[PDB]
């Protein structure tokens, strides 16, 4: 092979980039960390620097009190044993009041008052690490595509854990914390709903689901068959195409019969991945609510 | 018929077979003997669910299913209307895949450009083989694969699971399913990064490379490049679909009971499997 | 029937977003044009986009598209049939007139800059303190086309200073010139360099900057294209 380019076979290294100012607080930027050779041979080797700020480190404590109350939890299932904390770490799970207390906040901690709480950290962790994700390109000067982009995982996460429980009337309907445990959870659920494959929204996400692996080994190659004109470059690419683009859309217009621009492929991209969550949580929306049974529902087709 | 830019590559040369024979375009198509081949399969097996449908007696496609060989014809030739229409439709599917891919590379000489698309391709192929050759063979009946139908192959994929249990608890099956989730992770950030640097606020300049990067590395204090990011997005969907294949060919094969059992080689350990308490004890 | 009623309302969302990607796509290339130069009359049902205006950084002016195009270079094919769908062959050589897998575009002839307006590809020579941190240094190292014949050795390393990457070999010539070529496009080895695309002749072939410190876009795809075209082009050249 004359050309693998999966990995690089020559590294450099020379001065670490302290990045960009534009109007970041370069107060709240750490310093640059150690270089890494191993991540060298595949990307960047540079390790940092990270920013803080005020929502940053709100972030990182709610979620770290995320997993304590989870860890704790977890802890005690296991009799404060060590060993059978390590052996059951996959089988521990936090799980939501039982349906005795319906919606309310009034659950002991040792039947459902735990996870209201670990919920409660987790809700402020990932909202304020969305609006750190929104400020940083905000503050750079950037579009907005990723917030936006985030809050489709949002929205799914939203359903599953908060928005879905609350319409069905009872804080059990929402998602345990625990590896196996939200499996089952999930297994239940298609069988609770009169299996779930027959969900329209659920099949579309799966469609989108394969389609952003299909789309990205299809971009990825592409690119990388194309690196040998510099044409992972993109951004250059697109104030001014090269023969970089041309021969990457050229391929694809001879082989399907259409093609894309070096922009807008990355606009088929984005809302590729966002369909996946975005579609998921409605066909989630839906299930309990309006429907009971998919299948059912599905023969009659209306 | 060109695009603006076209007609400088549209040059004679690149043909793995047929010399200059086949090595012309229809509209945007390229051609090439694979193109002709790929053609053929095509033909030929549309023209079998045709044949397939009248048998059936339907023809609205949502109804449309072309079974497989019942079990007791195990790896054998079985009639056209018992299974017989469905192993000549995977041949001709086998060729009609196989024939495109080898024609993306034809395509990939003429551009001077490298075999990547292709390559990533093959994983795709690989895939489809475990599910209709390799899985079935290897357990002795044509019938473990799966019908050619819309719904009719999501209740294979829905009995085929719940046969050995919960399908989640397989381990390859989980190492599929998170490279699956990470690459539309990436796929997403990746998307949104570009755009994000090519379209900024508005009354600003448009962003370099040099934002790109900073955005990231001011986020989660490390950002991986504008090539290792293709590298990773391809890496990612390839071993999602690796451990696909990967998780079906092991299942019915060398592992035949519920999935729940597995996870038994670190619960029972000689260690802690009696002390009371917790979930198992 | 609610359920029903949101998954009609999606496909119209989905029809309509498909609209919107496909002529956002068609930004550039388009209008489709005949094999002699004239618009095609069939441009697809997707319309052109209106227009859409980059602000380029560092005061390097703004790009409308899509707008007016032209290769603003000559092209040296001939038509090898009346009937659309033909290839159209060389009238010269291949590699120098740049055509086929040897093409290059007419690209600005400014080198690309940084976020701080530097210059983004700059010889390790120049770049203080670059230096090799893994792998086989090539510097000092014979160059050997496919002919298995030394064509000259590695002087110096072209690298990506914000992305801190090796881009580029430089090549030193029998006459004592330079010539850049793509780190893709090269094997290091433990004691040479080996180029496959290239037989030990053709490597003086290759463009020159104007430079010895700095290269453009337009010279970046002047060479990376004739290093391509190579594959095609130096088979007769041929050892056994
Ligand atoms: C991978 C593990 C399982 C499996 C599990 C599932 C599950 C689970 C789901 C699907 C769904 C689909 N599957 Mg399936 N599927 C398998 C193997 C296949 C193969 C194959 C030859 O390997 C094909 C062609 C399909 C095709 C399809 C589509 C009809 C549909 C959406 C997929 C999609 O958009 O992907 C991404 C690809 C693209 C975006 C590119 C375009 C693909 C087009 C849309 C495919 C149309 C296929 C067409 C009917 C087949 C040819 C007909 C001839 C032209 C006459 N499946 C195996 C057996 N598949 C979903 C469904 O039924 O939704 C209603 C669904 O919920
Ligand atoms: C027997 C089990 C059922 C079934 C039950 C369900 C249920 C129930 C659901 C899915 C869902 C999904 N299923 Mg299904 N599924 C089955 C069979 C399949 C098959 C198949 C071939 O058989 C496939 C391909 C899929 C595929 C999929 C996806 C399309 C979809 C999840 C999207 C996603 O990215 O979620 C992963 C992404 C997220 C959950 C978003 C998370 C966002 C938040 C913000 C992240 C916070 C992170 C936190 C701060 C830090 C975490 C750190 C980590 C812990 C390390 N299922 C069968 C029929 N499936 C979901 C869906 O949308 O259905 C409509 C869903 O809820
Ligand atoms: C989508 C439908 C189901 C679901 C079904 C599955 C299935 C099925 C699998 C996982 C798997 C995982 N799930 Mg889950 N999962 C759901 C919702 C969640 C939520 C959430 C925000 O509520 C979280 C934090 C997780 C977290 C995780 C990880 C522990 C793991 C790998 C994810 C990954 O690659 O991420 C991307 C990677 C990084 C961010 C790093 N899931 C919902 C409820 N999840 C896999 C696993 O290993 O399970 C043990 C697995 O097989
Ligand atoms: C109740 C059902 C079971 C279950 C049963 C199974 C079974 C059984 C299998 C999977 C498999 C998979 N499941 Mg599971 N699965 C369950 C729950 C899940 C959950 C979840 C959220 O809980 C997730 C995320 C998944 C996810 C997945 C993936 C790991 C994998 C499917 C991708 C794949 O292999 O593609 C592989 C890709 C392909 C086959 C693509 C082939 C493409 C061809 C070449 C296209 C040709 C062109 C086409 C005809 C063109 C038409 C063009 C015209 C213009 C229309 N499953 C539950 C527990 N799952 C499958 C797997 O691993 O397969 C290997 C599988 O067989
Ligand atoms: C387009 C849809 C996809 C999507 C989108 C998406 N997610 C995103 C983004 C986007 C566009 C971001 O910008 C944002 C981000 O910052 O990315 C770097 C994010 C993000 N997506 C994340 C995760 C994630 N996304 C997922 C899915 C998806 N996200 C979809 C596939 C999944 C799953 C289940 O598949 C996960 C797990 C985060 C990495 C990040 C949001 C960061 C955040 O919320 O931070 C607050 C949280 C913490 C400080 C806690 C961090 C937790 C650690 C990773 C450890 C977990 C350990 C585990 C629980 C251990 C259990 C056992 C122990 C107790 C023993
Ligand atoms: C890395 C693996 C991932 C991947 C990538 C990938 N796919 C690829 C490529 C790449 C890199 C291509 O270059 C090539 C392409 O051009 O893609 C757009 C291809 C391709 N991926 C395709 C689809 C596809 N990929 C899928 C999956 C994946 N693609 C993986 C996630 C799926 C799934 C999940 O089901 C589908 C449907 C096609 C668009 C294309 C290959 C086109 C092709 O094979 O053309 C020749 C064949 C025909 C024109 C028709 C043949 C018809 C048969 C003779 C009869 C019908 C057979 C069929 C099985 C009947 C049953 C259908 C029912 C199950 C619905
Ligand atoms: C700039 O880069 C870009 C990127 O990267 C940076 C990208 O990542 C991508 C990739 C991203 C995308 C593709 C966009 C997103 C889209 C997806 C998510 C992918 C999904 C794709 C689809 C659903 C489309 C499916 C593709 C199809 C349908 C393929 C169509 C196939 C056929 C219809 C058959 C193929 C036809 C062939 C092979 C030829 C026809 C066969 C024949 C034999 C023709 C008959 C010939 C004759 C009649 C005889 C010949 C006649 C003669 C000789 C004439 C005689 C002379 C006379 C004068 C008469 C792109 C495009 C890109 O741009
Ligand atoms: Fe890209």
């Amino acid at each position: 092979a004359e050309y693998q380019n999966i990995f690089s076979q020559v590294q450099v290294r020379g001065p670490a980039d302290l990045g960009m100012t534009e109007d970041v607080n370069l107060a709240n930027r750490s310093g640059v960390g150690p270089f890494s050779t191993l991540l060298g041979w595949f990307g960047n080797a540079q390790l940092g620097p990270i920013y803080l700020g005020s929502l940053g480190v709100l972030s990182l404590f709610s979620g770290l009190m995320w997993f304590f109350t989870i860890g704790i939890w977890f802890w005690y299932q296991a009799g404060w044993n060590p060993a059978v904390f390590l052996r059951d770490l996959f089988f521990f799970s936090l799980e939501p009041p039982a349906p005795e207390y319906g919606l309310s906040f009034a659950a002991p901690l040792k039947e459902g008052g735990l996870w209201l709480i670990a919920s409660f950290f987790m809700f402020v962790a990932v909202w304020s690490w969305w609006g750190r994700t929104y400020l940083r390109a905000q503050a750079l000067g950037m579009g907005k595509h990723t917030a936006w982009a985030f809050l489709s995982a949002i929205w799914l996460w939203m359903v599953l854990g908060f928005i879905r429980p609350i319409l069905m009337g009872s804080w059990s309907e929402a998602v345990p914390y625990g590896i196996f445990s939200h499996l089952d959870w999930t297994n239940n659920f298609s069988l609770v709903h009169g299996n779930l494959f027959y969900n329209p929204f659920h099949g579309l996400s799966i469609a989108f689901l394969y389609g952003s692996a299909l789309l990205f080994a299809m971009h990825g190659a592409t690119i990388l068959a194309v690196s040998r004109f510099g044409g992972e470059r993109e951004l250059e690419q697109i104030a001014d195409r090269g023969t970089a683009a041309e021969r990457a859309a050229l391929f694809w217009r001879w082989t399907m019969g259409f093609n894309a621009t070096m922009e807008g492929i990355h606009r088929w991209a984005i809302w590729m991945a966002v369909l996946v969550t975005l579609t998921g949580g409605i066909g989630i929306l839906l299930s309990g609510t309006v429907v009971d049974n998919w299948y059912v529902w599905g023969q009659n087709h209306g | 018929a060109l695009l603006s830019f076209e007609r400088k590559y549209r040059v004679p040369g690149g043909t793995l077979v047929g010399g200059n024979l086949f090595d012309f375009w229809v509209g945007p198509f390229y051609v090439g003997f694979f193109g002709v081949a790929t053609f053929f399969f095509a033909a030929l097996g549309i023209i079998l669910i045709a044949w397939s449908a009248v048998l059936q007696g339907t023809w609205n496609p949502q109804l449309i299913s072309v079974y497989p060989p019942a079990l007791e014809y195990g790896l054998g030739g079985a009639p056209l209307a018992k299974g017989g229409l469905w192993q000549i439709i995977t041949i001709c599917a086998t060729g009609a895949f196989v024939s495109w891919a080898l024609r993306e590379v034809e395509i990939c000489r003429k551009l001077g450009i490298g075999y990547h698309i292709p390559f990533a391709f093959a994983f795709a192929i690989l895939a489809y083989l475990t599910l209709v050759l390799f899985r079935p063979v290897m357990m002795g009946a044509w019938g473990y694969a799966f019908p050619y139908g819309i719904w009719t192959h999501l209740d294979w994929v829905s009995n085929t699971g719940y046969t050995y249990g919960n399908f989640h608890y397989n381990p390859a099956h989980m190492i599929a399913i998170s490279f699956f989730f990470t690459n539309a992770l990436a796929l997403a950030l990746h998307g949104a990064l570009v755009l994000s640097a090519a379209n900024p606020e508005k009354g600003k300049e448009m962003r370099t490379p040099d934002h790109e990067d900073t955005f990231f590395r001011d986020l989660v204090g490390y950002w991986i490049g504008t090539l290792g990011i293709h590298r990773l997005g391809l890496l990612l969907s390839l071993s999602a679909v690796f451990f696909s294949a990967l998780c079906m060919i092991i299942t019915g094969t060398i592992w035949f009971d519920q999935w729940v059992d597995w996870w038994q080689w670190w619960v029972k350990l000689p260690w802690w499997a009696n002390i009371p308490g917790g979930i198992n004890g | 029937d609610l359920a029903s009623l949101a998954i009609y309302s999606f496909w119209i969302f989905l029809a309509g977003l498909i609209y919107y990607l496909q002529t956002e796509n068609m930004r550039e290339g388009y209008p489709l044009e005949n094999e002699d130069g004239t618009p095609a009359a069939n441009q697809g049902p997707f319309p052109l986009p209106k227009p859409k205006t980059f602000i380029l950084p560092h005061g390097r002016g703004t790009l409308t598209v899509p707008g007016p195009e032209s290769e603003d270079r000559p092209i040296a094919l001939a038509r090898t049939a009346v009937s659309e769908g033909f290839p159209h062959a060389p009238t010269g050589d291949p590699m120098k007139d740049g055509v086929g897998p040897a093409s290059w575009v007419a690209r600005r002839d400014l080198p690309e800059l940084d976020g701080h307006g530097h210059n983004k590809i700059k010889p390790m020579k120049a770049a203080a303190g670059f230096h090799v941190s893994a792998g086989k240094n090539p510097i000092g190292l014979p160059v050997r086309g496919c002919d298995l014949e030394i064509a000259g050795k590695v002087v110096d390393i072209w690298v990506d200073i914000p992305e801190q990457m090796a881009r580029f070999l430089e090549v030193e010539l029998k006459d004592g010139s330079t010539r850049l070529l793509p780190m893709q496009m090269v094997k290091v080895q433990s004691n040479r360099v080996h180029v496959n695309a290239l037989s030990s002749d053709l490597f003086a072939g290759i463009p020159t900057i104007k430079s010895p410190t700095e290269v453009t876009l337009l010279e970046e795809d002047k060479i990376c294209g004739y290093v391509a075209g190579g594959l095609m082009y130096a088979a007769p050249k041929r050892k056994s």
